């Protein structure tokens, strides 16, 4: 069975259709952040 | 069985089409995986 | 009695289908229909 195509570029009939069919983090990240904050602390201490 | 079908998929096709230009994507729920493959294929080639 | 069994069975099935029928516009609401049934 295939759907029928319901697009967000185009309406050629000009049907109102339902709202609905019209509309992790990587550790590194965490390491980064924690290493320049540590960094920051030596600054200043 | 053809006469509305063919009319119905084209229309996907050139949703996906829209899709890849876009960078949207492209995924229907409950398509056929084959005839997902097959319009992909074509959408790849097109792209190409 | 051939043919008119085929006109009367015509007639039967042509008003059921109306009967089921009669249950923004009509295309659309159709359309809706539709996707309700797909869903």
């Amino acid at each position: 069975k295939i759907p029928a195509a319901v697009s967000n570029w185009k309406n050629p009939n000009g049907y109102t259709v339902a709202l609905e069919r019209r509309v992790t983090i990587n550790d590194g990240f965490m390491k980064l952040s924690e290493a320049l904050e540590n960094a920051d602390k030596k600054a200043r201490q | 069985i053809r006469q509305k079908k063919a009319r119905t998929i084209l229309q996907h096709l050139s949703e996906a089409w829209r899709c890849w230009k876009a960078n949207i994507p492209w995924d229907v729920p409950g398509m056929p995986a084959p005839i997902k493959k097959i319009i992909e294929r074509y959408i790849k080639s097109k792209a190409d | 009695k051939l043919a008119v069994s085929l006109q009367s069975e015509s007639k039967k099935r042509y008003e059921a289908r109306k009967r089921q029928m009669q249950n923004i516009n009509d295309k659309n609401k159709q359309f809706n229909e539709k996707l309700s049934r797909e869903s």
